[PDB]
């Protein structure tokens, strides 16, 4: 697997893909290990389906028993982990998916403070510089259902309003008039 | 491949089926000789030398090694000739390798019996010992000892057929040549054996001559007699002995074959011309003639060696007849009729006809006292038949250049001790030498010494006749330089680059060539360059016409030979300017100046001037402050003139006056510096980008803070320095001590010299100058950003989402969009803050018509719009076609909605309409200053439109607000306002 | 930098340059304290490397602090002068001539009595940095050159004095009483600086009185008098007039 052949790599983590809803957490745990090292592979596939895996696993691991031993914590956790760092991932379409899949409904909630509240779960310090764009793209990508979204901001045109000019000789002389 | 090639190489040797591997071998032969033969990698170079010349395993152990077996000769036979090619691939680094070498050669000599092997390796010693002529390992040699050893050889002579005894005995001559106190014992015994060698296998009428042992014993005698000096004085039999052999080398026998061995014969008297000559002279003619017709075949190398012994021949000749007065007349009569002989003739081939002018023009000492009649007929024949060979019948092109140095060499040898030509051929002299002069860059590297040493020499017979006819000489030089400044801007093309060789190999190389030809000869050189220089400046009429808007020279040829003159005396002016240049920097500059007045937009003569008081301050010309204090009340007066018209000028034009005004003399500085600080301010303000703009105001800054006194210099200290700040300041940054602390428990010249530089005049300047760096020189320009642009808050925005709408106030965004809508350097991060700019000026607009009913009115957007105009003024005028694109109609939509008021000065109005006309008066752009005078006309056309003719009749308020405007602008002191 | 022969920095900094978290703390911050080590180890070349780094490291954290805060890029800029002094030396001491020659030295010497730091702006420990930095270097030099030692002992004398000069100037008293009586016992072997010495102390008595009472001033001004005669008063005062 760490020999790179990307058409290898990308055979191989299907094969891993395929055979891990059948593992049990500490074989899924110890090969999700050399897993994690796709990050810096220049692939966008590898980096797809190491993505598609890592959602997989997110899914499967949101606490599945009641209470869950170390290596089921840790999987969840090194999965959650790199799944945070895939949200900066130098690619234009594998990003949106990354995006798409956190913004989803079952994973940050669509209300708007209980999501800032839980985007601070999404935090990581691995990423930081990316993570205030991340949180006001967040929170503007909830705005799009609105029933004032597709009205106008204003109401008239400017051919059917006023001119106001302002001519008080008020405090506004003072600023005016020590000015210019 | 390598050192595995080697292993494998000495795996193969105990072969089991006997030359089986010898023919693998062979190929990994070839491997690594075409690894290390063409071969550039520097590193690798030592590892496979060491293996080559080791002990352990590679080509010495197995050439050493291989002698036991023929069925590994050739490959003794072929890593011979690869070593041959690598110890000639390198020179004398490969010194402490050659005694195994050595030993290799013996053994490899001794041990065998084919000829083909020992050829090489005999041949690779004889290289080796040339190779060293300059070593301490041939104490290492048993160098003796091998004299004897060969000699040995000789004892046991059973018949080694031709060319294996070539190289026997062309080292037998090497090892007497070099090194050579070892042999001197048997000196007359190895003469005796060479002489009856040739001897008896040369004059043998039963055979015919066997070629290439005479070769080999030609070559032999000649190392052998190489330093072995037995004059005709000690003992003339052994002299006459070899000249005879060698004056029966050269017959002319038809059906001639092996062009070589009369080379040996002629590299041996052109190595032995002054060793043996009074036999030499009774074969006059024979020798002439024969060398004459033999020099004329159709070889190579022996045409170099007997045109080189035929010319040492005739200098040995001359010198004794140039021994004394009349009793050598015989020499010098036949002399005289045999060189009446070809310069009359068409059999030129430029050889026979250059070596008969160069030596019938070398016979004059002797002849001059004794003849006196045919010495001036001596210098006209010869340059008529240069005129009439190749300057009409125009040649040049092909191959017949390749001789004027010799030539021109020749006529001055003739030309140095003679008297007049009187009027006619002169200035044809003087047209060929310049023709010499530039028919230069054709050539090959190292030959230049031997022209510019014909033309010092054709200088020094010019400057010897007549103060009359050192004026000729000043024609030569400035009919060269108006011929050299022909050339384009930058079998080929030339231009100014390629004779700064010659004009330094003229004037810093003379020192050379006087003490030969029998220091006050670039002193007139240097006043020759100096006045046509000067009237080259005067001569060319470089005003540009009018098509800076679009300015074309005249004459453009004119300005391209000006620039090639100045770059040309750039780099050769201030080399060996010690007390020949000083004398006249008064009248240069003068000139210059005077030049200057008339042509200020040229940026050529500031770069003159720049040079000519370099050198004056390096030659200290300001220090007795005469024609001195007049050059001293001049720069003064022209400096304080041209650091008021650089206002104006703005490309290399401004950077050339700027170099200009740094490199003045600190006396002349600092009598006003206060003049010259906004030349230093617009220095360090241009060499951000510029950078050797930063260099000369970097090297200005420490001329002034060392040589001006210091009470003087302070109180302009607070404006130089903080200007020198942008240099200190150019992810987001690097790591630090609380990032670490916490974090080791979790886990031309560069900018980047300027740099140094600046801190290092940071440091040297001192701590009670330094602190001025600090010091604010406006704060309007500092804080602009850390003003607010407003007190209340405006342009709340509320952002919908479904239950929560909370309120968003956009100023906060305003400076950075603006800042990132106009100075951006990033194509998406520009578009993205041109869109969201163009949607808040409609948020603005939207907002301040907003009814609400809780305060009294919607908030003043006026402090907001004096910050924002400009920019959106800025932004409709930019050089991209996109932001261009969105942003001037709504330029021209904002100039037709603000003109709707009806008092007298709405503010909103006045922001926009001063915005305007802060873009008219701005000089520097073009496009903002027309584009604002497209605003303008539509702000009168939209003022007078949105009203009625009666009211404007009563109340003009939008038109007598612009003309009282324009009135103040039109009675303003600063020129650009008055223009806008 | 003064002598005292201990090997204790030397092999602080050595063992903590083995490491990561001490040879990453050392060479951002501190850097001239390391070539100032190094050089006094006279492995020279190290040195060099460190001051380019230094003049490095001052631009980069040079331009990180902000154009308001307007004291904590003053003392960086404080800074610079020394950091560039050793750079000079370094460039003197490489040079081959200026170690047979006396006008390179003379020169040298001439530049750095012209360039002190600003009394009266520049606090004590900047004053303390260049003085003690020329001092070593003019004991490195004299001990690497073999006229030349009294030419160095009476610029290091004149360095001394002025250093406690522009120390009573700012109120500073105590460290000028300091290295004013540290110099009290090479100050004896020449009068023509036995008198500088007791006129800087009858200047340090004057301004140091010039706040302490008045019942103390009065005598504590009053111990120059009777200390002011001791020398040949008129051989040296009758010599010079100044």
């Amino acid at each position: 697997m760490r020999h790179r052949d990307d058409e290898r790599q990308k055979v191989c983590l299907d094969i891993i893909y395929k055979m891990m809803p059948k593992l049990k957490p500490v074989e899924l745990r110890e090969l999700l290990n050399p897993v994690v090292e796709f990050v810096s592979h220049p692939s966008t596939t590898c980096r797809e389906q190491m993505y598609n895996i890592l959602m997989w696993i997110h899914d499967n691991y949101r606490d599945p028993e009641s209470e869950t031993d170390n290596d089921s914590q840790e999987i969840f956790k090194l999965a959650k982990d790199v799944l945070i760092q895939g949200l900066i991932d130098e690619n234009p379409g594998l990003q949106l998916i990354i995006r798409n899949f956190w913004s989803h409904e079952t994973r940050l909630p669509s209300n708007t403070l209980d999501r800032l509240l839980a985007l601070n779960s999404l935090y990581s310090p691995k990423i930081e510089v990316h993570f205030l764009s991340l949180a006001t793209n967040f929170l503007l990508e909830m705005t799009s259902m609105s029933p004032d979204y597709p009205n106008p901001m204003f109401e008239h045109p400017l051919s059917e309003c006023e001119f106001q000019e302002y001519t008080i000789d008020s405090d506004w002389r003072f600023r005016s008039t020590v000015l210019t | 491949g390598v050192r595995c090639s080697l292993l494998r190489l000495q795996e193969t040797l105990s072969a089991a089926d006997r030359c089986g591997a010898a023919l693998a071998g062979h190929q990994l032969i070839r491997g690594l000789g075409q690894e290390c033969v063409l071969s550039s990698s520097p590193a690798v170079l030592a590892l496979q030398t060491s293996l080559v010349f080791s002990r352990d395993f590679g080509l010495l152990v197995f050439v050493r090694k291989s002698l036991n077996s023929i069925e590994f000769r050739e490959c003794r036979e072929e890593i011979l000739k690869f070593l041959c090619i690598f110890l000639e691939k390198m020179g004398q680094k490969i010194a402490p390798y050659s005694v195994e070498i050595k030993n290799t050669c013996t053994s490899v000599y001794t041990k065998d019996r084919a000829a083909k092997c020992k050829i090489p390796a005999l041949d690779l010693l004889i290289k080796l010992l040339q190779t060293f002529r300059s070593s301490r390992l041939m104490d290492e040699f048993k160098i003796g000892e091998l004299f004897s050893k060969f000699y040995g050889e000789l004892a046991l002579k059973k018949k080694i057929p031709d060319t294996v005894l070539e190289k026997v005995y062309e080292l037998l001559g090497l090892l007497g040549e070099v090194h050579p106190s070892e042999m001197i014992n048997n000196a007359e015994n190895l003469f005796r054996a060479f002489l009856g060698e040739l001897k008896t296998q040369m004059t043998s009428a039963v055979r015919e001559p066997k070629l290439p042992v005479l070769a080999g014993c030609l070559k032999g005698l000649s190392s052998l007699l190489c330093n072995f000096t037995k004059s005709m004085e000690e003992d003339p039999q052994t002299s006459r002995e070899i000249f005879n052999f060698v004056l029966k080398a050269i017959r002319p026998q038809i059906d001639l074959k092996r062009y070589a061995v009369p080379s040996a014969g002629l590299r041996l008297f052109a190595l032995h011309a002054s060793q043996f000559s009074t036999c030499l002279l009774d074969n006059y003619v024979s020798l002439f003639e024969v060398l004459l017709k033999w020099c004329a075949h159709t070889n190579v190398e022996l045409k170099k060696a007997a045109l080189s012994a035929l010319e040492s021949f005739l200098k040995q000749v001359s010198n004794m007849v140039a021994k004394n007065a009349e009793m050598h007349k015989n020499k010098l009569q036949y002399f005289m009729e045999q060189f009446y002989g070809i310069i009359r003739n068409v059999d030129s081939n430029n050889k026979e006809l250059s070596i008969a002018i160069r030596g019938y023009g070398l016979f004059a000492g002797p002849c001059k006292v004794i003849n006196a009649k045919d010495v001036d007929f001596m210098y006209v024949e010869l340059i008529q038949r240069c005129k009439q060979m190749f300057l009409t019948q125009t040649d040049t092109g092909d191959d017949r250049v390749y001789q004027m140095p010799s030539f021109l060499q020749s006529v001055a040898s003739v030309l140095l001790y003679l008297d007049t030509v009187p009027e006619v051929y002169t200035p044809v002299l003087e047209h060929l030498v310049v023709m010499q002069i530039d028919s230069f860059p054709q050539y090959s590297p190292k030959m230049q010494l031997v022209c510019c040493r014909a033309i010092v020499k054709v200088f020094l017979a010019l400057a010897a006749k007549g103060p009359v006819l050192r004026n000729c000489i000043s024609t030569v030089v400035h009919q060269g330089l108006i011929r050299i400044c022909s050339k384009p801007v930058v079998w080929k093309v030339p231009t100014y680059k390629d004779y700064v060789d010659l004009f330094r190999h003229l004037l810093s190389s003379d020192q050379m060539m006087d003490s030969i030809l029998a220091e006050s000869l670039n002193h007139l050189l240097y006043d020759e360059f100096v006045k046509s220089v000067l009237k080259i400046v005067e001569k060319l009429d470089l005003t540009l016409e009018i098509q800076a808007a679009n300015l074309h020279p005249a004459k453009p040829k004119d300005f391209s030979a000006f620039i090639n003159l100045v770059e040309f005396c750039r780099e050769i002016l201030p080399e060996k300017q010690a007390e020949f240049f000083e004398p006249w920097v008064y009248s240069f500059s003068y000139e210059l100046i005077l030049q200057s007045t008339r042509l200020p937009l040229i940026s050529g003569f500031y770069k003159l001037l720049s040079i000519t008081v370099r050198n004056a301050k390096k030659i200290k010309y300001f220090e007795g402050v005469p024609e001195k204090y007049s050059c001293f009340a001049l720069f003064v007066k022209f400096g304080k003139e041209v650091a008021v018209k650089m206002k104006q000028y703005k490309d290399e034009l401004l950077a050339s006056c700027l170099t200009f005004l740094l490199s003045l003399p600190h006396n002349i500085i600092e009598l006003d510096v206060r003049a010259y600080v906004p030349a230093l301010q617009m220095a360090f303000k241009l060499g951000l980008s510029y950078t050797p703009l930063a260099e000369v105001g970097l090297n200005a800054l420490e001329e002034w803070s060392i040589y001006i006194d210091r009470h003087v210099m302070q109180p302009y200290y607070k404006d130089i320095l903080p200007c020198l700040d942008g240099y200190l300041k150019t992810t987001k940054n690097n790591w630090e001590v609380s990032a670490l602390s916490r974090a080791a428990q979790k886990g031309a010249i560069s900018l980047e010299e300027i740099r140094i530089r600046v801190v290092q005049m940071l440091g040297s300047l001192g701590g009670q100058i330094n602190k001025n760096l600090l010091t604010v020189t406006s704060s309007d320009e500092m804080m602009k950003s850390y003003v607010a642009w407003d007190r209340e808050k405006r342009l709340s925005f509320a952002v919908p989402f479904r239950e929560m709408k909370p309120v968003i106030f956009l100023d906060v965004f305003l400076p950075r969009v603006t800042e990132l809508a106009l100075t951006a350097s990033d194509r998406q991060t520009k578009v993205a803050a041109c869109e969201l700019l163009h949607s808040m000026v409609m948020f603005m607009l939207g907002k301040a018509t907003q009814m609400p009913e809780g305060g009294q009115g919607a908030p003043p957007m006026y402090q907001l719009y004096k910050r924002t105009f400009p920019v959106l003024l800025r932004l409709a005028c930019d050089v991209d076609q996109v932001t261009r694109q969105l942003y001037e109609p709504l330029v021209m939509q904002l100039i037709h909605w603000f003109t709707n008021n009806k008092k007298f000065e709405s503010q909103d109005t006045v922001a926009l309409l001063e915005a305007i006309l802060d873009g008219i008066v701005d000089p520097v752009d073009s496009t903002l200053r027309d584009f604002c005078g497209r605003c303008i006309r539509e702000f009168l056309k939209w003022s007078i439109k949105q009203i009625t003719p009666q009211q404007q009749e009563k109340s003009p308020v939008n038109t007598k607000s612009l003309f009282k405007r324009l009135y103040s602008l039109a009675l303003h002191p600063n020129a650009f306002k008055r223009l806008g | 930098l003064q002598g005292e022969a201990d090997q204790s920095l030397l092999t602080f900094i050595d063992k903590a340059m083995h490491g990561e978290l001490q040879k990453a703390i050392l060479e951002l911050h501190y850097s001239q304290e390391l070539s100032l080590l190094y050089l006094l180890q006279d492995d020279v070349d190290r040195a060099k490397y460190y001051i380019q780094n230094g003049i490095q490291s001052f631009m980069q954290n040079y331009s990180s602090i902000d154009v308001l805060l307007h004291q904590s890029r003053l003392t960086k800029l404080q800074s610079v002068q020394a950091l560039t002094e050793i750079q000079e030396f370094i460039s003197f001491i490489s040079k081959q001539g200026n170690l047979s020659s006396q006008v390179p030295l003379k020169r040298l010497l001439n530049t750095w009595t012209n360039r002190y730091p600003d009394a009266k702006m520049d606090p004590m420990n900047i004053w303390d940095d260049i003085i003690t930095n020329r001092c070593f270097f003019l004991s490195k030099i004299e001990e690497k050159l073999t006229d030349i030692s009294s030419l160095i002992r009476s610029c290091k004398f004149s360095m001394k004095m002025k250093m406690i000069d522009s120390a009573r100037k700012q109120n500073n008293f105590s460290l000028a009483m300091k290295l004013l009586k540290e110099l009290h016992k090479e100050s004896k072997t020449r009068d023509d600086w036995l008198v500088s010495w007791v006129q800087s102390y009858c200047r340090l008595s004057h301004c140091r009185s010039r706040s302490q009472g008045c019942s103390e001033q009065v005598l504590t001004v009053l111990k120059t008098v009777s200390l002011l005669d001791e020398n040949n008063v008129s051989s040296y005062l009758s010599k010079n007039i100044l």
